[PDB]
């Protein structure tokens, strides 16, 4: 990479970002970080570095730079954008493979990334509730709650299959405690009603059948 | 080949320790904490001792405690084995 | 691997809405914690494949 | 006093506000005569400024300060045994990384820290030099030119003070070595620090296992040669006299299990005191107290030595903690494996009492799954409630796919290639796929396999296979016929006692015979099948399609996987054709191998191998000849040629076709090596053997071919005796054998020397 | 594969030569298996018209003073049967005062064998490996060991008389020495920078001294910090150190009189009012008696693993690793001659006494020079 006055290098960096090619743009943004680090427009350089990291699948450097920006600038006037960027960086990290196309569902892997994304988008939608990122954020939240509840339903399935009948009660009770309004729990109450019968505790099977029958079909 | 245990633990001596009218947390002092509870509003507790090793069938000592809104014990039920 | 671009791009994914669970007469639902509550919101931003993510 | 204005000269990259809020004096406040000493101390404590030059008067606080430059690139070269990444971690731990201001002084400390890291890896004569390159806007390029020098080796591992043993025996169990020849893979001559601290416990466990109780290591010593190459290791000991175990005694909060615990700690009187018996007893009391339902049982064991009659008294003190329950198992780290895979390897079920060893059994099973690089167990506490415990298994995975390759040489297989691809997590679901291909002198075998090791959740496994097989019999010293076959197998398998494994499956096969030379025993079966060609020329063909049914049993109780010394292995494989095909036969084969020791250290073993086989056709159709039995050559009875005992073919000679009844009984005697030094004499197995074999036909008739030797009489037992060696070389497994046929019959071959280099093919 | 990866550190080739002399190997007698590739101090010894050697397998020869034939040969191994032969590991010094040589070992033994027909007089056990030079002082064989136990044995019985316990670090660069006698005062090099001086009779430590500078984190400066061999001149004693200071100590006090920052693990010689030593980097210099100002600093043999100097006929003779003696003069330091001797090398001390030089090789071969 050659050296110039920095305005022309920022100009060709924006030119490389404009055409959709990213692998060259990250080098020029790093050159802006190196040759003139504390220049008068390093904020747009850092935010475009975040955008290039996200659009070119370089997720750990994206996490490092986004925690660096949340350390250095606590009250930037566009902190909602970098909050939304950390939210998308968490949620796009959840797939990280090619399994969505071949035909296998991914709702059985590590669920900690969706939990971190929920912890981000909660602060986003409850901190800056009149920004230009909220309406997509609530949709990502309502997808992520269902994706999180499918994990607990799909471990209660396995413990029904194994025969650890106290564990399915102690998991479906947690599912009814924490996600009381999703789609997975209304498909998980037959597991609890079948699980209470194999312990001969018939004083609660009528209760679970009442809470199923008072609802609709699905 | 499997081996599974399920539920709380009893000793067939701790069941001779609780009294009709025992205050709160003293059944938690002797029997230990409950592992599965009834969450739907009625303040009561369960105790299961399920174990089935080595293709021998199941066995169980299902114990049921029903409490008061205050915290004093009200009623017990000690099933020795499943029907 | 290099198939991270599918979720790396703005590929839209939508699912079913949430319905509050009913309650039969004679009992009560378990008390909810509230760690995963979704507040009511207004306004209309863009949705997937229509939202700019270029910083200003 | 106040200063009117502060002049700063030379601040370019750092901010004026940064320099003003760094030091406690600001632009024009109440000041003192400390600002000279402050500007000495403040700009030299942040690590950003080379030099200061100050002056103070009634008008201007005038400072000239240049800035320390910022690193642009930390580059390395010449790092042979070390890579750049952990060098970067050593630099970031040393204090200087990217985005830091150097001071042009501490580069000697960085070279010293690189010297300490090279001492930690085991290279002593290293020398590194830092190269500084200037660049404008206060930048430095940093280069580290290396000269690593020479690695270290261990000359001798000497032990002084031992009387009742020998110094060339205790080195055989050592992790370290001193000599390694050019025909063994016993280890390496490299030295490491913690290997010594792990090996002193191996020496202590050797001495605490044969009746020595007052044994006490005094001092260890590690010296090195003045040319910085050789390392001399010397450890002192002080051997005590032998001892015996007199009586035991228990005490503690035993939870009403005196008669329960007394039947375990009781042994017979008057035995040699051990170090494995006491620890196995301790762990057994731990396991029994866990199996009743206790969570964390503590058990201590102290001896008291009575040297007046060479006895010892063993006190054991139990301690039963209060019980614990598992409320939530949780897996954090599995990036691509399904959660239903990692929960069938947990012998602690959620919602039960906490077994302190069952978590460790789950950790060992997760290690044995082979998909994972490392696992990490832990234990937390749910707040508020005193006796509810979570358990977290963190995992870090591995690139699951592979690429294996192998060569081998034999005396009746020629060269042999084994190649293929094997994948053990197909998309991370538990399945295992593989494409395999083997080639030797005669048999070419190309198979594809797809298996699921958990059909249900109780260990039942299912597998499927598609296989192609080329058999050119003229290379394998038989009467010539060319057999090309292909088929599919679908099998089950499920364990029944964690030792005995059962299996059952179906299979379709298609066989094509051509280029088949005429004879009598093939053509009787060809008459019985009906399709009779003419006897004249070598041009013929036959096709067949079979539906099959396979069943099998496997008993495998051996004390090791390599060089066993105790136990048995019995395999039983049976095949029946089901009605719906051309051929109607059934075959049963049996393999028993028994290892029995007679000594105490398990170094004088008697080995037995029996190998039995029967088969026959049904309904009048004779059993086909391409499933015949062959016995002889490097596997059953050493000394003869490959596959050459039994009846002989009649052209219309002295060649073999096999038969349909096989009995082989071999007796081996394992002895220690008599010539090699005892430092590594446990990696070469020497044996003598006496072998019997017989293969005989049943459906032969003697009345119609009475000018020929009878083949329906299993009386011509072939006997042999020989000497075999077996070890591991850098080329792979090696087995050598020299036999001598001393009871053979008319029409057999002799091959006195016989060996197998590499893989078994 | 291992050659192309592991790099060569440093070397220097053979210099040229203008002979002025012809060294002729007169003896040329082998002893057996040889000391092998193990660093030790196993050098031959001269006694009354007789030479003695060793083998590090258990063999000890006995030869002439001018011919080179045996006069008695004794093995010291412990043979049990036709299928085994356990080595005895003779790796001490070789010395003789009272008609019976003393040979150290590695199995904590000190054999004592007579002159005429070699048999064992006594045999006892010390606290560890005994790799040092045995040395006599009014009787009282004074063995230094590798556990810091300066043990003392008597003459006709082989009994431990007293024992002084020194200190020891983790890493040592062959911590061993040889005691030196001065009026019943034994000065002894230690193992961690401490020169000691005890009484001969019962073992009272009179004083100690530290003469090696330590400026490391116990793994650079004390990566190795060991002294090798003191020697005594009138009043003042001199001692070396590895990576440290050549100093000079008074006998009663041990005060640091004058230093030179140097380093060695080999012997030296204090004949006349000069001192001739050998650096770690084989820079054979020559210093004054008290000043320490360098007289000459001829160093062409850098990183060649020299052994020791001697004083054969007004000339220093050093060893090498390639079997070459490198005869030098004294007043200038320039070379005199060179001589091919063996294709094995030397790690043992050349021994020059009674107008005779002789040297063992690394293969168990004894040579003498003119």
């Amino acid at each position: 990479v050659p050296d110039n006055p920095p305005n022309e290098i920022y100009a060709t960096a924006q030119q490389k970002l404009q055409d959709g090619n990213w692998r060259q743009a990250i080098t020029q943004l790093e050159a802006l970080d190196n040759r003139y680090p504390f220049g008068p427009y390093s904020q747009q350089v850092q935010l475009d570095l975040i955008y290039a990291y996200y659009k070119n699948a370089d997720l750990p450097l994206a996490q490092a730079a986004i925690d660096r920006f949340i350390r250095l600038n606590p009250t930037h006037p566009n902190i909602d954008y970098v909050m939304y960027m950390r939210g998308l960086t968490n949620m796009a990290l959840d797939d990280s493979a090619l399994q969505g196309f071949f035909g296998v569902d991914r709702s059985d892997r590590d669920p900690q990334h969706a939990r971190a994304a929920f912890s981000d988008f909660s602060k986003l939608v409850r901190g800056y509730p009149n920004s230009q990122y909220t309406t997509d954020a609530t949709k990502r939240l309502v997808f992520l709650k269902d994706r999180l509840a499918k994990y607990e339903y799909s471990v209660a399935e396995y413990y029904t299959e194994r025969g650890a009948w106290v564990a399915v009660v102690n998991r479906v009770e947690g599912m009814l405690r924490d996600y009381p309004d999703t789609q997975a729990t209304r498909d998980a109450l037959p597991l609890m009603e079948n699980a209470y019968r194999q312990m001969q505790m018939n004083a609660q099977a009528e209760k679970v059948a009442k809470i199923i029958a008072a609802n609709s079909s699905n | 080949r499997p081996d599974i245990n399920q539920g709380n633990y009893l000793t067939a001596n701790d069941v001779s320790k609780i009294r009709v009218g025992m205050t709160q947390q003293q059944v938690a002092y002797a029997l230990g904490t409950p592992l599965m509870s009834d969450p739907f509003g009625t303040n009561t507790w369960f105790y299961v001792f399920r174990q089935q090793p080595g293709h021998e069938g199941v066995t169980q000592q299902t114990l049921t405690l029903t409490f008061n809104s205050s915290g004093v014990l009200t009623n017990i039920d000690n099933k020795p084995a499943l029907s | 691997r290099y198939k991270r671009q599918v979720s790396g791009d703005e590929a839209y994914l939508e699912a079913a809405p949430l319905a509050e669970l009913h309650a039969p007469a004679g009992m009560i639902l378990p008390v909810t914690s509230g760690d995963y509550a979704i507040p009511v919101t207004n306004g209309s931003g863009a949705v997937g494949k229509a939202l700019d993510i270029r910083p200003p | 006093f106040v200063v009117k204005d502060i002049h700063f000269e030379g601040l370019q990259r750092v901010a004026v506000g940064a320099a003003l809020l760094s030091m406690p004096v600001r632009t024009g406040d109440t000041v003192n005569d400390e600002d000279i000493s402050n500007t000495i101390r403040a700009l030299f404590a942040t690590g950003n400024f080379e030099d200061v030059r100050v002056l103070r008067d009634g008008d201007t606080l005038l400072v000239q300060v240049k800035e320390r430059p910022t690193i642009a690139s930390i580059t390395f070269s010449g790092n042979k045994s070390v890579k750049d990444d952990m060098l970067k971690q050593n630099l970031e731990a040393s204090g200087v990384r990217v985005g830091e201001s150097l001071d042009r002084t501490t580069i000697a400390d960085i070279e010293k820290g690189l010297e300490d890291f090279y001492y930690s890896v085991g290279k002593y004569s290293a020398s590194v030099k830092a190269v500084v390159t200037p660049l404008p806007r206060n930048r430095v390029d940093l280069k580290l030119v290396f000269q690593e020098g020479v690695s270290a080796e261990i000359q001798q591992i000497n032990i002084v003070g031992n009387h009742a043993f020998t110094t060339d025996e205790l080195i055989s169990h050592f992790q370290l070595r001193d000599e390694v020849p050019w025909w063994n893979v016993v280890g390496d001559r490299k030295y490491q620090k913690q290997k010594l601290a792990g090996d002193l416990e191996t020496l202590r466990s050797y001495y605490l296992d044969r009746g020595y109780a007052r044994f006490n290591i005094d001092s260890t010593q590690v010296s090195l040669t003045p040319d910085k190459k050789g390392i001399y290791v010397t450890v002192n000991i002080t051997e005590g006299d032998q001892y015996k175990l007199s009586g035991v005694e228990v005490s503690g909060n035993l939870a009403g299990h005196s008669a329960e615990i007394e039947q375990l700690t009781k042994i017979e009187p008057g035995e040699l005191y051990n170090g494995t018996k006491v620890t196995k007893m301790e762990d057994d009391i731990k396991k029994l107290l866990g199996r009743y339902g206790y969570a964390y049982p503590r058990v201590q064991s102290m001896p008291e030595i009575n040297d007046a009659d060479k006895t010892v008294k063993l006190r054991v003190n139990v301690d039963a903690g209060n019980r614990f329950y598992v409320r939530k198992i949780r897996f954090e780290g599995n990036d691509t494996s399904k959660d239903a895979v990692l929960r069938r390897e947990m012998r602690q079920m959620e919602g039960a009492w906490l077994g302190s060893d069952l978590v460790d059994q789950g950790k060992e099973r997760l290690n044995r799954l082979g998909f994972f690089e490392t696992v990490d167990t832990d234990t937390q506490r749910v707040p508020g409630s005193p006796d509810q415990v979570d358990v977290v298994y963190k995992v870090k995975e591995r690139n699951t796919g592979s690429f294996n390759f192998g060569i081998g040489y034999g005396t009746c297989s020629g060269v042999s290639f084994q190649a293929g691809v094997q994948q053990d997590n197909w998309l991370g679901t538990g399945y295992a796929v593989g494409i395999n291909g083997t080639k030797n002198d005669y048999q070419t075998y190309a198979e594809l396999s797809v298996t699921n090791p958990y059909f249900t959740v109780d260990g039942v496994s299912l597998g499927g296979r598609l296989f192609y097989n080329d058999f050119q019999a003229d290379d394998a010293d038989l009467s010539d016929y060319t057999n090309k076959s292909y088929g599919t197998d679908v099998t089950l398998g499920f364990p029944i006692n964690e030792y005995n494994s059962l299996r059952a499956g179906l299979g379709y096969v298609h066989n094509s015979l051509s280029n088949m030379q005429p004879q009598v025993a093939m053509w009787r079966y060809l008459y019985s099948m009906g399709e009779h060609p003419s006897t004249s020329d070598q041009d013929n063909s036959f096709k067949t399609d079979d539906f099959t049914f396979n069943y099998g049993w496997t008993y495998n109780k051996l004390d090791r996987g390599y060089f066993p010394t105790d136990g048995s292995r019995v395999n039983l494989t049976g095949k029946v054709t089901i009605p719906g095909s051309d051929n109607e036969y059934y075959k049963v084969t049996l393999d028993t191998a028994t290892y029995v020791p007679i000594d105490d250290d398990h170094k004088w073993v008697v080995l037995g191998r029996t190998r039995w086989g029967y088969g026959d056709g049904l309904g009048g159709k004779e059993m086909p000849f391409y499933e015949n039995f062959y016995a002889g050559g490097s596997s059953t009875v050493r000394g003869f040629q490959c596959n050459t005992i039994g009846p002989k073919a009649v052209y219309f000679s002295d060649d073999a076709v096999g038969g349909n009844a096989m009995a082989v009984a071999s007796l081996e005697f394992i002895t220690p090596t008599p010539f090699i030094s005892d430092k590594y004499a446990n990696s070469v197995r020497t044996s003598f053997f006496w072998d019997m074999g017989t293969v005989w036909d049943t459906n032969w008739d003697s009345s119609q071919y009475s000018g020929y030797p009878d083949y329906s009489d299993p009386s011509n037992i072939r006997m042999s005796a020989g000497i075999a060696l077996q070890w591991m070389s850098p080329l792979g497994p090696l087995v050598f054998s020299y036999a001598q046929p001393f009871k053979k019959y008319d029409g057999d071959k002799a091959e006195q020397f016989q060996f197998n280099i590499g893989k078994t093919w | 594969l291992f050659n192309s990866e592991e790099d060569v550190v440093k070397m220097s080739p053979l210099p040229t030569v203008e002979n002025q002399f012809t060294p002729t190997t007169a003896w040329s007698t082998s002893v057996g298996s040889g000391i092998g590739n193990f660093y030790s101090n196993l050098h031959p010894a001269l006694a009354d018209n007789v030479v003695y050697a060793a083998d590090r397998a258990g063999l000890v020869k006995a030869l002439n003073a001018d011919d080179g034939k045996e006069i008695w040969s004794v093995s010291l191994a412990e043979k049990d049967g036709w299928f085994s032969k356990e080595p005895a590991l003779l790796s001490g010094g070789v010395t003789v005062s009272g008609g019976h040589v003393y040979i150290g070992s590695e199995k904590a033994q000190v054999y004592a064998l007579n002159t005429s027909d070699g048999t064992v007089a006594w045999q006892t056990k010390v606290a560890g490996e005994a790799l040092s030079r045995p040395v006599v002082s009014d009787g009282l064989v004074l063995i230094h060991t590798s556990n810091g136990q300066l043990q003392a044995l008597n003459e006709a019985d082989g009994a431990v008389k007293w024992t002084v316990n020194l200190d020891m670090p983790s890493l040592s660069l062959r911590g061993e020495s040889a005691p030196t006698t001065a009026f019943g005062a034994a000065v002894v090099g230690g193992d961690n920078g401490r020169v000691s001086a005890v009484l001969m009779e019962q073992g009272q430590m009179i004083w100690q001294q530290r003469i090696s500078q330590a400026t490391g984190s116990t793994e650079i400066d004390r990566l190795s910090d060991v002294d090798t061999t003191p020697v005594v001149v009138n009043g003042v004693v001199f001692a070396l150190a590895y990576n440290g200071n050549l100093t000079a100590l008074d006998l009663r006090s041990g005060q640091i009189m004058w230093k030179r920052e140097l380093g060695s693990v080999n012997d030296f010689i204090v004949d006349g009012n000069r001192i001739y030593l050998v650096d770690q980097n084989d820079r054979v210099m020559a210093l004054t008696i008290d000043g320490g100002v360098t007289l000459w600093t001829q160093s062409d043999l850098l990183h060649r693993l020299l052994t020791s100097p001697v004083l054969y006929n007004g000339n220093l003779v050093v060893g090498d690793s390639e079997g070459y003696l490198h005869w030098i003069n004294v007043e200038d330091g320039r070379f005199v001659a060179q001589q091919k001797v063996d294709s094995s090398g030397f790690q043992t001390e050349p021994v020059a006494a009674d107008g005779k030089l002789l040297i063992q090789a690394k293969d168990g071969t004894v040579y003498s020079i003119t």
